RNA sequence: AUCAGAGAAAAGGUGUUAGUUCAUCUAGACAGCAGGACGGUGGCCAUGGAAGUCGGAAUCCGCUAAGGAGUGUGUAA
RNA sequence: AAAGUUACCACAGGGAUCUUGUGGCAGCCAAGCGCGACGUUGCUUCGGCUCUUCCUAUCAUACCGAAGCAGAAUUCGGUAAGCGUUGGACCCACUAAUAGGGAACGUGAGCUGGGACCGUCGUGAGACGGUUAGUCUACUGAUGAAG
């Protein structure tokens, strides 16, 4: 699902036309009548026979491109499901999967058909007939192709999440400062809007601490977007990393958001619980000031025990002739006394003797 | 088949009557020529639809559809005209003036700002500070959710960090310099209001007085 | 890869001839001229 | 990156300098290439183009019209299953007809009963040969009646005829 | 020729063209 | 049609002569010279008035006269006001370093996408290029020729092109942020 | 005619030339500049939301010189 | 008493002897000229080695266009035949790639592999014969008289 690599799916009458078009300039176009009728049936079989063979790879290629969703880990397959409705899409998969079927049972036909072929044009026509059928065929499976494009879209861009590692999950109200954490703790920039649910997908950010990796990952404020940060928050080995607003500046009580906790507490059970006290200048309860960006540091190191305890030549050469061109002079590096003796050249070899050997 | 520009075409199905539009304008013309007293002139200004609509709410209608059409169709010859010395009257009725009922103190003293437009000339020589733009020239106690301003606008700006900043700083009008187009548009997309509506009650169409004076 | 009637490689190589060639070898062949 | 990343690109960064203009221009002169298109294209993606442009005025031509309103010895054909001196091959051998109701209008697979008979010839009836204008009975029973063939099926490869009533 | 094809045609050609110009 | 005319007003510009189809145009600014042999246009000059004059031409050959009307009107604006081209540097990471020689007839570009290749451009005749000081990485293309100076700058803008890479996030590049007169 | 000239046919062409018909036009033809392009109303639903322009039904209206329950871009809106 | 019939027919005889990429059928519309286009509803003996060139309907190499095309790796589409397109047994591995074709009997005077009549005995059936009958030129280099 997350690994994406898959091609781009073309449209129904785009498709069409690549497979037509592949066939036609593939297989060869000139059969006249002084041919003989096993050659002009030939000459059609391996016309249709070209046309169910493109057919087939495309099709197979995108069946294949799509991930199984039950082979998929449990929260990469409830994301899947909340945020692109993966019944529809099985249902859209087996129904391109039973149109290739029905598609090389038509080839089948038709090529059976035409062994027996009788003349040129009974050959033609039986040509024709099963491209039209094929033809038929796709742009009957027309809106499959395009829910397939728009959830290999969504797949492409969807994280790369990895639950296996040490992650530290930020879920709680909307703009409680978690996210404000999460940008700075990670390389990530997760942006950040005065309107609610800003940050309607997850973001995954990687970091690291004591010689170790950590996987922040940000949830959308807490709709789909809720739903999606449940499920992913449901099946994580993380530390829950929720931020209650202390000086409630974040539009949320601090009663509510002690509701939501205790709400959410079912998710978070079985993991590090943090209570970050948020805009305190404006469960292990840490006090980290929103405004002042105060204690986000100490948060997420104590956040990181909690989880650990729970589981030059080179210039001078690019200046002078750059690499590959320039020729560096041993000589000059030389412990040489005398600069004259060390520059000059003496003999290897004279007479028949080796004079460095000798002397 | 030729060498034509082509033609575009639309869905609103909003088109107007035309010479039948321009006959009803007339027509309503006349009507107001006829009608009681307070023999205004005055249609429209550089203001826009909602100071016309606000002016026209303190009456019992300006209306004079197209310039010098009402002139026309009444007819330049006093005998044509319905009024009286029409002939020198005519010359003078020109651009955006119509009839209404209802005020003269109100055109002479109330002039409600708006904003300019291009041809005129601005009374003073704004200057747009450098760096990030400002709304409202630095009076509000300017969001930075602008950004299709930038590509909008075509000065020189740079989107930076998802805000416009200028590099340098360029004046949007100077002081006895018409209005160009880039100036009206820049202050009209600024808080810039170098504009007074204004009336026009030289003379007066009395039935019984008919003297329409050019003061 | 290009050939040797590569457009951009005729370019460099007339770049390069003003560059690693040319100054050094006319004076070469006016040494051996007043020689 | 995470879900639309140059989308953030595009809002933290802005678009191509002259994009707008580009875009602008390459519409403004899609008028020029699509006359040049016309005349200078050649082959099978000419006649591509031609009939891709036919469509498009046909379909324009009535978006226009709906605006203003609102404003050996074998058998060779296709058949059905001494006597049998020919040989009758099984591909060819067909045994679901497509028949399409003429009142109801609905296309119905429905199994060959049988061959009422052929006009070409009583032998081909007798070898229940299916041609164009055979007689051939099918079951009705979900919709036995008897219905023509209208179509070639040696020549479109499927049954098709079209029911008698 | 000049473009790809010859346009002086075949005598038998010729004819059968004139013959299937009257059919 | 039997006549087909189109009249231009002259301004203090010198000499105008289009003597054997070669416009000489001789201005304050400098002398321009352009050949419209290509064009079988009658060039009628009188007092301040030079008239284009076809007659009994078909269509194809009746656009060209205010083909010609346009670029005689262009070469006099550049005897008289001149044309600059004012293009803004666009860097992501990588600053493109921009040099100068012969009082700027070529450009040379380099650290362009970090790339170790020195572009080097040279402007059509009668164009200067210059460093703007009151804008950072502005380069100014001014000059007599209008052709010569937009040509001058689709030629920088075509050498820094940016390929293989999405267009869409990748701005890097030249472009012409500005087109107009001298003053 | 960058493949001139001495059945493949249904068509395509911002290729040219004549006509045929119908339309506007000093009440100002097109085209271009300078503007308006409004008020109920964010009509009614829809959903993180869609204020004419996610979308589904309505398609009313006062004012005018004219402004749609909106031509598209755009906007998270 | 036999007679009709045979397209269920069988055994002998006589006569005759341009091509490529869009399915069909049935309806609803349907610009228009009873048809009626685009749209819309249904349902489904041959066969292959070498070789020479040639075509491009391009597998690779070169350059562009588009696509949620971040990068990389791709996919699709243009110009393009200059240059290539293996080694072994549906494979296999290498390879940048292991593209499709023509030389109408590709190159069998480059190359190789995987009877007829008559008679006789004959029911619905098949065999045991007598005759028989084939048909200088071009290129590669080498001299060479001569205004």
């Amino acid at each position: 699902a997350v690994f994406k690599n898959i091609t781009p799916i073309p449209d129904v009458n785009t498709f069409l036309d690549v497979v037509l078009s592949r066939t036609q300039r593939k297989t060869p176009t000139v059969i006249r009548s002084g041919f003989k009728i096993s050659r002009i049936r030939g000459f059609y079989g391996r016309k249709v026979k070209f046309t169910q063979d493109t057919i087939t790879e495309k099709l197979d290629s995108i069946l294949q491109e799509f991930p199984k969703l039950n082979d998929i880990h449990p929260f990469h397959a409830d994301l899947l499901n909340i945020l692109y409705d993966r019944d529809h899409l099985k249902i859209a998969l087996s129904q391109l999967s039973t149109a290739k079927h029905l598609v090389e049972n038509v080839a089948r036909d038709y090529i059976r058909l035409l062994k027996y072929g009788d003349s040129l044009y009974r050959c033609k026509q039986l040509k024709r007939a099963a491209l039209g059928r094929m033809a038929t065929i796709i742009k009957r499976q027309k809106s499959s192709l395009e829910f397939l494009e728009q959830v290999r879209q969504h797949l492409s861009r969807l994280p790369a999440i990895d639950p296996n590692t040490r992650t530290l999950l930020v879920c709680g109200y909307p703009n409680v400062g978690k996210s404000s954490f999460m940008n700075k703790v990670t390389r990530a920039q997760v942006d950040v809007q005065p309107y609610a649910f800003t940050t309607k997908s997850l973001f995954v950010g990687h970091f690291d601490y004591k010689y170790l990796r950590w996987q922040v990952i940000d949830t959308p404020g807490i709709n789909t977007i809720e739903m999606q940060s449940i499920t992913a928050m449901a099946h994580l080995r993380s530390a829950v990393l929720y931020f209650m607003d202390l000086s409630e500046m974040c539009g949320y009580s601090v009663a509510a958001q002690v509701k939501l906790y205790h709400s959410i507490k079912p998710l978070f059970a079985n993991k590090v619980t943090i209570l970050v006290l948020n805009k305190i200048d404006a469960v292990k309860v840490v006090q980290t000031s929103c405004v002042q960006d105060i204690g986000v540091m100490d948060v997420r190191t104590t956040a990181c025990e909690a989880l650990l305890a729970a589981r030059l030549a080179r210039d001078i050469e690019a200046a002078n002739g750059g690499a590959g061109v320039y020729n560096v002079e041993l000589r000059d590096k030389y412990i040489l006394q005398d600069p004259s003796w060390k520059y000059d050249r003496m003999p290897e070899l004279l007479d028949g003797k080796n004079v460095a050997d000798f002397v | 088949p030729k060498s034509r520009r082509s033609k575009v075409l639309t869905l609103a199905q909003t088109e107007k009557k035309g010479h039948e539009g321009k006959a009803a304008l007339f027509s309503g013309v006349q009507q107001s020529l006829d009608s009681f007293d307070y023999m205004w002139i005055f249609d429209v200004t550089n203001m826009r639809n909602t100071y016309l609509k606000r002016i026209r709410d303190d009456w019992k209608r300006i209306f004079m559809g197209k310039t010098k059409v009402m002139a026309k169709a009444l007819g330049h010859t006093p005998e044509e005209e319905h009024a009286e010395n029409v002939s020198k009257l005519t010359k003078l009725l020109h651009g955006a003036v119509g009839l209404l009922f209802t005020v003269i103190g109100y055109f002479e003293s109330f002039v409600q700002n708006d904003f300019a437009r291009a041809g005129a000339v601005a009374p003073f020589t704004h200057v747009i500070p450098a760096g990030p733009v400002y709304s409202r020239a630095g009076q509000i106690p300017l969001t930075h959710t602008l950004e299709p301003q930038v590509r909008q606008l075509g000065m020189p700006t740079v989107l930076k960090n998802g805000v416009v900043t200028l590099l340098a700083d360029f004046p949007l009008c100077t002081e006895g310099q018409q209005l160009d187009s880039r100036q009206t548009r820049l202050l009209k997309l600024f808080g810039i209001t170098a504009a007074e509506f204004k009336v026009g009650l030289l003379g007066y169409y009395s039935k019984k007085g008919a003297s329409v004076e050019f003061l | 890869t290009s050939g040797p009637r590569d457009n951009n490689r005729n370019k460099w190589a007339k770049k390069h001839l003003k560059k690693g060639k040319r100054a050094k070898n006319s004076n070469f062949s006016k040494f051996l001229k007043k020689k | 990156p995470q879900n639309e990343y140059i989308e953030e690109s595009i809002r933290k960064h802005g678009r191509r300098f002259d994009h707008e203009e580009r875009k602008r221009k390459k519409a403004a002169r899609e008028a020029h290439d699509a006359s040049l298109y016309a005349q200078k294209t050649r082959g099978i993606k000419a006649k591509l183009y031609q009939e891709k442009r036919r469509k498009e005025k046909i379909q324009m031509k009535k978006t226009i019209k709906q605006h203003e309103e609102r404003n050996k010895r074998m058998i060779t054909k296709a058949t059905f299953v001494k006597y049998e001196r020919f040989i009758r091959p099984m591909a060819l051998r067909q045994k679901k007809a497509n028949v399409t109701h003429k009142e109801l209008g609905v296309t119905m697979q429905l199994p060959i009963i049988g061959v009422k008979k052929n006009p070409q010839s009583p032998t081909y009836t007798q070898l229940g040969v299916l041609t164009k204008g055979t007689v051939i009975e099918v079951n009705v029973s979900e919709l036995g009646k008897y219905a023509q063939i209208t179509n070639n099926p040696e020549l479109d490869g499927c049954v098709n005829a079209l029911l008698l009533t | 020729s000049l473009k790809k094809k010859s346009k002086r045609r075949t005598t038998r050609l010729r004819s059968r063209i004139e013959k299937k110009a009257a059919e | 049609d039997i006549y087909k005319d189109e009249t231009l007003t002259i301004p203090k510009g010198v000499t105008v002569d289009i003597k054997a189809r070669n416009v000489t145009v001789t201005g304050p600014r400098g002398t321009l010279k352009q050949n419209l042999r290509h064009v079988d246009i009658e060039m009628k000059k009188q007092g301040n008035t030079i008239k284009f004059i076809v007659w009994h031409g078909s269509r194809k050959h009746n656009a060209c006269i205010r083909s010609v009307y346009s670029i005689i009107n262009n070469m006099i604006i550049g005897v008289t006001q001149g044309f600059r081209y004012k293009m803004r540097l666009v860097y992501a990471h990588f600053p493109i370093n921009i040099n100068l020689t012969e009082n700027g007839t070529v450009v040379e570009i380099r650290n362009f996408l970090g790339e170790r290749i020195t572009r080097v451009i040279k402007c059509l005749p009668g164009v200067t290029v210059s460093i703007s000081s009151a804008v950072k990485d502005e380069i100014i293309l001014e000059g007599n020729s209008l052709e010569n100076v937009s040509q001058s700058a689709a030629n920088i803008k075509q050498i820094c092109n940016v390929r293989n890479k999405d267009i869409r996030k990748f701005l890097d590049g030249i472009y012409v942020s500005e087109r107009g007169n001298i003053e």
